[PDB]
């Protein structure tokens, strides 16, 4: 049984950093990626980044790229968002995703509980 | 009239070529077809050819030093007859028709991965892996293997070279009687000695199989190095 | 990038006709991905590659189209199907989600 | 100075200028111009790869040309003479670009535009649930034609290694006349029957004319078709 | 005996070793030390295909460095200087050896078990990810461009090492033969210096090519030729 479990949710200012975990436990951490995706009230899904463990690879989003950042920790199977110049319209749910296919089965996604953050 | 001396030695090398066809159409393409119906007869122009080259290329290789092994043997041990002479007279002749037959069997062998049929079994393979949750098909003796035998043959295959060079009319009458008694022996028997250790690393584990003798008859490698081992082994013996 | 648009802003159907989603694209795209989510829940994948139904998902649901216009069936709206519905393509580096297809009664 | 090789060259050059362009408007200003897509990564190897094999058959069958046309005429003006001494210099840049066309040829499989496609037709089968990919004719076709012209360039090989001045001089005239003659033409057979197996069933095909012009394979093959022919019209009458 | 080749061969040995010993350093103990992996199944073909190359290109530079330095010093002879001067047709043979060795040994990558497995893996690994496309436009024409390049430059060596022959040295006006020992010579070093510059295509900037303190091969590798050229130039404008 795979699962992902993130933080808690936040609440910031202006100008300020967030930084938000996502643990993932039943399987092997250093070996697939994990997606960060991000939804705000009203407004379509947003695609941020990938990010592959054990390994120095990963992708960002055009628009995001140079204000935020993901890091990996192998030994407690965590994989980290830092996200930098917080402003008003930055209040959203943020999710850590993956991929997998099973033979015979098919494909199947796994998401995590999402964590939320607001700016005031 | 025409090439006097050329029809002793193409008149030996294509009956083995004969020698060897059957043979193989015998083992790979009439026997699946005897038993289990499978029609592989798409083998024929280039995977059964491949078979007959490097035979064809290293028994000549072997025939071009048996004779002065003979020779020391005769002196030693207890004037020379005509088929002596014969034989002492054609190894120019054996050895650029065997380097003539190794140039074409690199070239064949070069081209496996252009045809059709390698990427379709690719493609087979990759699905048959995907479908059964395998994640790792690395092997490492068969990947050894591979390299060794590889890197042997391109050396042979260039010392060959060097010393088919080295037999250009012009060329030759350039040197002293030492440094081409020298070239003509050492490096073709340097040659000889890689090519047999190719042949021999490129049957990695098959020597102990059971399942190599199709019917009753022992597989092709095991025929391909029984006259070099015995050149090599009786230089051996006279050398000490 | 890839942009993609569905056509029904929402549909105030029947409990128990048919219901027929559109995702067009604007670019060529093999397959199309197709989701659900409801209030306070992430998104639940649906279909994959426009007709294969995830594990546990009944036969109600399926999924055509090729080229750019991919279509997402409903054949009978048992009252359990109230919720929002997205499509996701995967060809593209930016990875765009649909703007979704509110159903109601 | 080289006196003796301006011909061959001026020949071989417009004889590859010509077919450069031709395949590059064939290859990809079509492809451009309606549905644009980029295909500009083929000219450095894909599109010159279809300029040697034609370099290469077209001197090749211009070796034999002169003397079919004494035998038709005689059952020499200038033009049949000075068309006559240029044989040996058509002959060897013939075998130089059999040479780097194989060459070119046997490198196919190591690009990454290779592996990308495979990886992409693996997912692909995958995705399609598809189990078996085989395919026989193609399978014969591709056996065949390297077979065969591995062979032509074998016999191509052995031809021009006779030509040295040092070897030469040790056979007579029979033996020369031999060697330059039979096996030259059985060379060219073998080249050409190459060439014509290629092009498996592409010869009904209605999409090969871009416009209206016809593929490449097809004028490759037209001399040496003639030749040959009238080859064995002379033998038997 | 041999006695005029005494002095080139110690010298490809020198160059030889030296790499070896090199390469090993970079490829099989460093991953060893550091991350512990095994890769010691690289020795019989990778590490060699790394020590050819360079020997190729070293030899090559040292047949016309002794032409710059006559030039100079007579505008501003030692036994040294004619020594070195009597062993450019040895260097030249012994640098178109091992050039058809590398040759040789990169042509026959693709048939190894160890890319088949690779191909599989990174089959798996894209079906296992959701990744419809997996090409890239950078490495293709990176690839794509050089490898042409080396193979005109191994065409163009063939051919001046062919007009080596002594039978066929005999038959020129030594204006001819000076054009072809020296035009054909410069052009085949500079096209090699240029495909061993495009072979690395952004590894310059990088930096984990350097392991501890060590630069890469490719920089050492084209050091002595690029001097070479650019006296070249100079001299001849
Ligand atoms: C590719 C190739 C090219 C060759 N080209 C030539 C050639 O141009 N000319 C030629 O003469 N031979 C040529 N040979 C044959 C060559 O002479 C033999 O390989 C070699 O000289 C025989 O070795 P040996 O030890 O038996 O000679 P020897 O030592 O002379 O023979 C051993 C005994 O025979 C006699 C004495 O009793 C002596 O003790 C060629 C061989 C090959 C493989
Ligand atoms: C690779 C190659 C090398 C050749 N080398 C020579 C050569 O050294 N000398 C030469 O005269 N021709 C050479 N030729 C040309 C050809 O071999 C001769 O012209 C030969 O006579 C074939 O022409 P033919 O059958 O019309 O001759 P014929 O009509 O039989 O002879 C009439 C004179 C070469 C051709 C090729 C393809
Ligand atoms: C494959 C190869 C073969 C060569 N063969 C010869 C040869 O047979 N004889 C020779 O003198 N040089 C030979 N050279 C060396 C080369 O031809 C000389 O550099 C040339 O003769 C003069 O070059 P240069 O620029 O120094 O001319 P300058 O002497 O400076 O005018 C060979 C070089 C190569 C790469
Ligand atoms: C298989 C891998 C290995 C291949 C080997 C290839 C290497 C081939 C050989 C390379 C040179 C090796 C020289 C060995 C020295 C012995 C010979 C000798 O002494 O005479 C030599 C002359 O003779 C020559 O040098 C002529 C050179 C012939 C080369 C054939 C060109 C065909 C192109 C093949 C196309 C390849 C396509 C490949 C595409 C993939 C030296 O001269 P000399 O007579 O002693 O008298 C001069 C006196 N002094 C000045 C010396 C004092
Ligand atoms: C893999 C890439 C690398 C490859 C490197 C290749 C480069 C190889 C380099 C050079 C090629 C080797 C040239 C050797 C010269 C021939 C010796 C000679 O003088 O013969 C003469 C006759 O001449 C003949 O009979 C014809 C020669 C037939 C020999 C076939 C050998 C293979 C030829 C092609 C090899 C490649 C095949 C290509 C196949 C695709 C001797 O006749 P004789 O009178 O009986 O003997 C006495 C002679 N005297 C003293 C009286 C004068
Ligand atoms: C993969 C398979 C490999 C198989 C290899 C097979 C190897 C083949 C084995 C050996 C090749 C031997 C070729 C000998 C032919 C030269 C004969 C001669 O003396 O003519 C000379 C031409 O003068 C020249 O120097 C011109 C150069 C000719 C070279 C063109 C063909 C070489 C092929 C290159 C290989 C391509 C390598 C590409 C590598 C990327 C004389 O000058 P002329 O005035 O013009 O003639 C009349 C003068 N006389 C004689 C009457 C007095
Ligand atoms: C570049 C040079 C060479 C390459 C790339 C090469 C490669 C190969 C390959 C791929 C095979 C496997 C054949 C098969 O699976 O059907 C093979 C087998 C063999 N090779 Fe080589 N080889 C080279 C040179 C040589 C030389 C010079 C000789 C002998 C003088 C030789 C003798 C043999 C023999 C005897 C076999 C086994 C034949 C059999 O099992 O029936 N090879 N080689
Ligand atoms: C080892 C030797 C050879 C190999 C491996 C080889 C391989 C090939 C390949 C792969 C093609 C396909 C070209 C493409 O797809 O664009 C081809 C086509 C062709 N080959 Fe060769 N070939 C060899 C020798 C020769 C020789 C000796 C000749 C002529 C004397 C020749 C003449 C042709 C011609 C005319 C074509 C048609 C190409 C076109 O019309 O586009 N080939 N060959
Ligand atoms: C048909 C002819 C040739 C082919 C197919 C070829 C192909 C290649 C390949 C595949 C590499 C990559 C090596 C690696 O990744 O380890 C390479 C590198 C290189 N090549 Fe060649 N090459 C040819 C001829 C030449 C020639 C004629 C020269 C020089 C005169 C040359 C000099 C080099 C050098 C210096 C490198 C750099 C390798 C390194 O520094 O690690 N090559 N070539």
């Amino acid at each position: 049984q795979v699962q992902l479990v993130q933080s808690g949710a936040e609440v910031k200012k202006p100008g300020a950093s967030v930084k938000v975990s996502c643990k993932a436990s039943g399987y092997t951490f250093s070996t697939y990626w994990i997606e960060w995706v991000r939804q705000a009230p009203g407004q379509r899904l947003e695609w941020m980044g990938e990010i592959l463990p054990g390994s120095g690879q990963t992708d960002f989003n055009e628009k995001f790229q140079g204000r935020v950042t993901f890091t990996a920790d192998t030994s407690s199977d965590t994989a980290y968002m830092e996200l930098s110049s917080l402003r008003s319209e930055d209040t959203a749910v943020y999710y850590c995703t993956r991929w997998g296919y099973y033979g015979t089965r098919g494909y199947f996604n796994v998401w995590g509980q999402g964590t939320l953050v607001t700016v005031s | 009239e025409l090439f006097p001396q050329w029809h002793l030695p193409i008149k030996i090398a294509a009956i083995i070529a004969s020698l060897t066809f059957l043979y193989t159409l015998l083992r790979e393409v009439i026997h699946p077809l005897a038993t289990s119906h499978q029609q592989y007869f798409y083998k024929i122009p280039i995977l059964v050819i491949n078979k007959v080259l490097p035979m064809v290329s290293i028994t000549l290789l072997a025939l071009v030093y048996l004779p002065g092994v003979i020779a020391a043997i005769v002196q030693l041990h207890n004037k020379f007859p005509h088929w002596l002479d014969k034989w002492m007279l054609t190894r120019k002749q054996f050895g650029l028709l065997s380097f003539f037959f190794a140039v074409l069997h690199a070239i064949y062998s070069l081209s496996y991965p252009m045809r059709r049929s390698y990427r379709y079994k690719l493609l087979n393979w990759a699905y048959q892996q995907v479908q059964q949750n395998k994640e790792d098909a690395w092997i490492e003796h068969d990947v050894w293997r591979m390299e060794i035998y590889v890197s042997l043959g391109i050396v042979g295959l260039a010392i060959l070279a060097l010393l088919a060079v080295t037999s250009i009319p012009s060329v030759s009458d350039s040197l002293t009687w030492r440094e081409f008694h020298y070239i003509q022996s050492k490096l073709g028997i340097v040659s000889l000695l890689l090519g047999t250790i190719h042949a021999l690393i490129f049957a990695w584990n098959k020597w102990i199989d059971i399942k190599q003798f199709v019917w009753y008859t022992p597989p092709t490698f095991m025929i391909a190095v029984f006259l070099p081992i015995v050149v090599l082994i009786f230089k051996s013996i006279l050398f000490l | 990038e890839i942009v993609l648009t569905q056509s029904p802003a929402t549909l105030s159907l029947s409990p128990g006709e048919r219901a027929t989603l559109s995702c067009r694209a604007s670019s060529s795209v093999s397959y199309m991905h197709w989701f659900q989510q409801k209030p306070g829940q992430a998104p639940r994948l649906l279909i994959y590659s426009t007709s294969n139904l995830a594990s546990g998902i009944p036969a109600r649901f399926s999924g055509s189209g090729s080229g750019t216009d991919y279509t997402l069936t409903i054949s009978s709206l048992e009252p359990e199907d109230f919720a929002v519905y997205y499509c996701q393509q995967r060809r593209s580096f930016p990875y765009t989600f649909g703007q979704g297809t509110k159903l109601e009664i």
